[PDB]
């Protein structure tokens, strides 16, 4: 037997799928059986040429390794103290909605990652919607064991000036932050701004395979007299 | 089911039997003996005898604690019980002893501890079970390592016991049975069931409790004299509901450094949210939790105040339980008296004569005592002494009977000798050594209990002692009457009457018919309290007899009080009235819920304040008459028995020679006749140890003490100094006061 | 003042003596009986010729002097510490059983070593043993001086940790974890999991060297009448 599968089931449905991403992304690296060839984050291939070969292996294939360690692993004791408040941000309803725009943020993202050349597109997004989360209830502070009365709502930004003083690759983080406010504000204007019938409709196929889950009469009972 | 069972205390001292009810058995087909599976926590399964006990009800099933701690279950418990008679005789049993009780012993156990404990016993045992071995020093304890049958098997004649081998370390599951029980306490029943009543519910079902939405007490306060085994009731509590019992010293923490020791207490507390529903003692109190008069520095100040900020705000939080041990409330600051606070309040009295005993025979469990031990006796001479006192007493008698015999035990080198310890007996000279060589620290206080003096022992007063009862005994025995006719009974009664005819010993009377607590006040007490201590005195006697309810109070020499009010001093004026003020004023604020008596008694019924002779108040008087002939002759009876005894000279024509005679004075005459009967028994023993001096142990047939014949010469001395203690002059103003009160009222 | 005396001193016979060999035999090695330059176990060389003095050579031997004695003293000390713990339950009267798993981790871990060209064959015993002891007694609650959240099957992962941050060559614990969950699985798992037959059969020879022992009745006295 092993607690770790009842563990995993623990953890809620959003969270489970990025967390078997995240892990499959270093098994499926280090398998060694599949040709690489499909997968190197070639920057020639991606920028200038169309390529159509390989437009979404940019967050699939990713040299792990120690470059980001220590920030990934206060990531994942950051993940593992407040994944219940990570998990219910708004959308315990509608959550085909919910993945429907960060399936937006997704794709705007992989645009500024295409316009702009930074290092690595795994940080940002998630650290952007968690702080998206956050800002739509912003300010009340929280600490950890040893933290005595330290404010919240800096992590972040203790996190970017840390990457920026010692180390590394801290600009693609901060571009995300100026994403993410450009969705925070666009999930606002533009629904309501202009029309254009609504886009386009969002398809049923999603819902086919994984559908929403709504209200459940279950069953009544009769009062008599 | 009828097969779950509640755990209860088998009165049986076998560590193999079970005692059931009778339907029990009825239902369950047992025999007397059978061998029982028996089934609980920790999948634990063993087998006993079978006893039949009625006293036990059907879902109450009586089992001691070795086969508990064997079960890994508690009091309160459910088990499941099975009936199997196939057990077969133990062949050969490997034994062995656990290792921390062997400690120094160098004997074979077999032939002193196992070959008489389990001489033919028949005990059914299993492989793998743990049980306790009395001896004449130790309480050692055995486990059985291998078996034949296996895994069930029964004492027989034919058991090949391997009872050597290396010790057996601790199970690391402690489970241990040196631990303190119900057992363990003596003299304490009352309090002890009412603890066990309302401390049950918050440790025993936390969950179901907390679900029903009610507020559980949390603050207790044991309190009485020191040394007195509070923190041993405490201990033994905790180990037998099951805890996290943590002990907190007032020394150890007041005097920690500096500033920091409140973190420890706060420390304390954390450790108790860590670590569900568990006990919090802290003792001392007094020595760190002082009046304020008292405080003078600053820092208790700030520790009394984190303290009481501290257990404030444990609302809610865990099923956690406070209580402290002190000496006496009133110095303790009544801040800390508020609701949510310690508000139950228990206190342990000294025990009677008969606690003593109990102690005692707790203490002499493993004293190989001889046949001299007269145990009642030992507790009737000790009066005023504690258990710490019988504790010392024990332990110091065992230490000179041993002393004696340091001739007959090899000094040697090494662990001494079982069979030589096993050889040693505790004779009754020992233990009077030992009383000599003692002293108690109780002595100068207050005892409460019921008095021991029948009806029997006073003659006379028929008329007297059938209105006491009507006035005491009908009230509390049929309320219900009363209330029909809306009636308040009196409380106030008071006697007058001639000094020396035993009032006192008609008030113990009383008290012991009633079967209720006796409180004795004495005029020297209230002489003493008279300048300065007079107010809180009076106040905490009162709120100890409410405390003892229902009790009759007593008060004695109350002219005094006008004594040295109005006399040839007349200067106690203020003292006086300081005393009568707080007595009046905390009377009348009595309640007749509480049921608590008050009787006076004086023989100067002309000098009294006619304050007292109120309604509410002392109204009810009694005249207290001279026995008379037949009364007389009854007293002296009563007198007479002790264990001198002559019927030689009419007793009767005595009384009648001695008509007017106070019965003080008749006991005082019977006394002088004993002395003189003693002065006839020396000279008895005088003649005897001269006349063998004149003849060489002149002593060839039992010259034995003279037979009591207290002949007419005795009593002719008693006649010849004979005192009317009672005076005529005081006759006739007691008469003319008693006719002045009947035409007036 | 020497309390290593005096610790040593009160050590069992049988698990002093099987352990002062066990480290008296890197003693050997480090003494320069044979070059540990001439400890690699080339894998041509073995497979054409015989090469037999140094499969296992560098195995029992750790380059360990006065420079990195910490680390080894430590392990040894665990290591006999959990040599004893085992021997307290299961193997207080069964030592064939013992020695019998005590071979087959060594025989699971020069299988390996013969098969692959790893170097070091001495903290891949570690591994080894270790997740087999943690694993025959599974889902408990223990815990150190300060214990966080120190748990059975969860030291291989600390270990990995370690060694990332401090050492190399990864295979050796993975091997070491796959050894302990084999016999775990056996233990177990395996006989209602694939049926029956089960493969725990010692040779004679083995069981010869050191059987599993039986308490002696000893003298007994009849309780008589
Ligand atoms: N009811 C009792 N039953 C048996 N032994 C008792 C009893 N009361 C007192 N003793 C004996 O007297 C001793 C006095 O108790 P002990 O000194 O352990 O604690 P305490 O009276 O609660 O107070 P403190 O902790 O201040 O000493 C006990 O240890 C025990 O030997
Ligand atoms: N059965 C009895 N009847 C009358 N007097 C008794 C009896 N037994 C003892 N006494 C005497 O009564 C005396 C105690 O009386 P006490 O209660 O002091 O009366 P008072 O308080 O009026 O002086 C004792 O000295 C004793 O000699």
């Amino acid at each position: 037997m092993s607690d770790i599968g009842d563990w995993f089931r623990s953890i809620p449905a959003i969270t489970r799928y990025w967390f078997a991403a995240t892990v499959a992304v270093p098994l499926v690296g280090k398998l060694g059986l599949i040709s690489p060839a499909y997968l190197f984050l070639w920057p020639e291939a991606f920028l200038y040429r169309f390529q159509i070969w390989r437009p979404i292996t940019a967050t699939f294939y990713f040299p792990v390794g120690p470059g980001t360690g220590f920030l990934y692993l206060v990531n994942l004791y950051f993940l593992y103290q407040y994944s219940t408040r990570l998990e219910t941000g708004a959308f315990d309803g509608r959550p085909a909605d919910y993945l429907f725009m960060l399936l937006f943020n997704w794709i705007c993202i992989v645009i500024t990652g295409l316009a702009m050349d930074m290092q690595l597109l795994m940080i940002p997004l998630i650290m952007s919607v968690l702080y998206v989360w956050a800002q739509l209830n912003r300010d009340m502070i929280v600490s950890f064991w040893f933290g005595t009365r330290f404010k919240a709502c800096y992590l972040p930004w203790v996190i970017l000036g840390f990457n920026y003083i010692i180390g590394g690759s801290v600009i693609n983080e901060l571009i995300g932050n100026l994403v993410g406010h450009l969705y925070f504000f666009l999930m606002f204007r533009y629904p309501m701004d202009l029309g254009g019938r609504n886009f386009l409709s969002t398809p049923q196929f999603l819902y086919r395979w994984l559908p929403s889950r709504r209200h459940n009469w279950g069953q009544g009972f009769r009062l008599g007299d | 089911r009828p097969n779950r069972l509640i755990v209860d205390e088998a009165i049986n001292e076998d560590n193999s039997v079970v005692s059931l009810s009778q339907p029990k058995m009825d239902e369950l087909q047992l025999f007397r003996g059978d061998t029982v599976l028996l089934k609980g926590k920790k999948r634990r399964e063993a087998v006993c005898i079978v006893l039949s006990d009625d006293t036990c009800s059907d879902e109450k099933i009586r089992m001691n604690r070795v086969v508990r701690n064997n079960l890994r279950v508690r009091l309160g418990d459910v088990i499941s019980i099975q009936p199997c008679p196939d057990v077969k005789y133990g062949k050969r049993i490997h034994v062995l002893p656990i290792d921390d009780t062997v400690e120094g012993i160098t004997g074979n156990l077999f032939e002193v501890y196992l070959k008489p404990y389990f001489l033919e016993a028949y005990r059914p045992i299993r492989k793998g079970d743990i049980f306790l071995v009395r001896g004449g020093m130790r309480a050692v304890e055995f486990k059985v390592v291998e078996t034949d049958p296996s895994p069930y098997c029964i004492v027989a004649p034919d058991t090949v016991i391997h009872c050597e081998g290396e010790p057996i370390k601790r199970e690391d599951e402690e489970e241990s049975l040196n631990e303190v029980g119900y057992d363990d306490i003596g003299g304490c029943r009352k309090q002890l069931a009412q603890i066990k009543e309302m401390v049950e519910l918050p440790l025993r079902h936390p969950a179901l409790f907390k679900a029903i939405g009610v507020k559980p007490p949390r603050g207790i306060l044991l309190y009485g004299p020191p040394g007195t085994g509070k923190t041993l009731i405490a201990r033994a509590v905790a180990n037998e509901t099951g805890a996290f019992f943590f002990l907190i010293n007032g020394p150890e923490i007041m005097s920690k450094l500096a500033g920091e020791s409140e973190s420890n207490l706060r420390k304390a507390f954390e450790e108790a949210e860590k670590n569900a529903p568990a006990i919090i003692f802290i003792d001392e109190l007094d020595a760190i939790a002082p009046k304020r008069e008292k405080t003078h520095g600053e820092v208790e100040r700030r520790i009394v105040s984190q303290l009481l900020t501290l257990m404030d705000g444990l609302k809610q939080r865990a099923h956690v339980i406070v209580m402290a041990a002190t000496n006496r409330p009133n110095s303790i600051d009544p801040a800390l008296r508020r609701f949510g606070r310690f508000d139950r309040e228990v206190d342990i009295g000294i025990p009677d004569a008969t606690g003593r005993l109990e102690i005692l025979q707790i203490h002499t469990k493993n004293m190989k005592l001889a046949d001299d031990v007269d145990l009642e006796q030992v507790a009737n001479e000790t009066h005023g002494h504690v258990g710490a006192d019988l504790a010392a007493l024990c332990s110091e008698a065992a230490l000179q009977a041993i002393r004696k015999k340091m001739d007959l035990i090899d000094l040697e080198d090494e662990t001494i000798d079982a069979e030589v310890m096993n050889s040693l007996a505790v004779t009754m000279d020992d233990f009077r050594w030992a009383l000599s060589q003692s002293n108690p620290s109780a002595l100068r206080e207050t005892v409460v209990e019921v008095p021991q003096v029948t009806w029997e022992d006073i003659g006379g007063l028929e008329d007297v002692k059938r209105e006491l009862q009507e006035l005491v005994q009908y009230p509390v025995e049929h309320p219900d009457k009363f209330l029909k006719f809306g009636m308040t009974p009196s409380k106030g009664v008071l006697f007058y009457g001639p000094p020396g005819c035993g009032k006192t010993l008609l008030a113990k009377a009383i008290a012991n018919e009633c079967q209720a607590n006796f409180i004795s006040i004495k005029g020297p007490e209230l002489l003493t309290m008279w300048f300065g201590e007079s107010e809180a005195n009076v106040r905490e006697i009162f709120d100890k007899a409410r405390q003892a309810a229902p009790c009759v109070l007593f008060f004695d020499e109350l002219d005094s009080i006008a004594k040295a009010r109005g006399g040839n001093i007349g200067d106690g004026g203020g003292a006086a009235d300081r005393v009568i003020n707080q007595i009046l004023t905390e009377m009348d604020g009595m309640s007749t819920k509480k049921n608590v008596f008050i009787i006076g008694a004086t023989n100067r019924p002309d000098i009294i304040d006619p304050a007292i002779l109120r309604p509410g108040r002392l109204d009810q008087l009694i005249y207290i008459p001279l026995p008379d002939e037949k009364s007389r002759v009854a007293i002296l009876k009563a007198n007479l028995r002790k264990s001198p005894v002559a019927k030689d000279v009419d007793l009767e024509f005595l009384a009648k020679m001695t008509n007017g005679f106070s019965g003080a004075d008749l006991t005082e005459i019977c006394q002088r006749a004993c002395k003189l009967a003693i002065r006839e028994s020396i000279e008895s023993e005088i003649r005897r140890e001269r006349e063998r001096q004149t003849n060489p142990s002149a002593m060839e047939v039992e010259e034995d003490d003279p037979v009591p014949e207290i002949r007419r010469d005795h009593f002719e001395e008693a006649m010849r100094f004979a005192r009317r203690s009672v005076s005529d002059n005081d006759i006739r103003k007691y008469e003319m006061f008693a006719q002045t009160l009947q035409q007036s009222r």
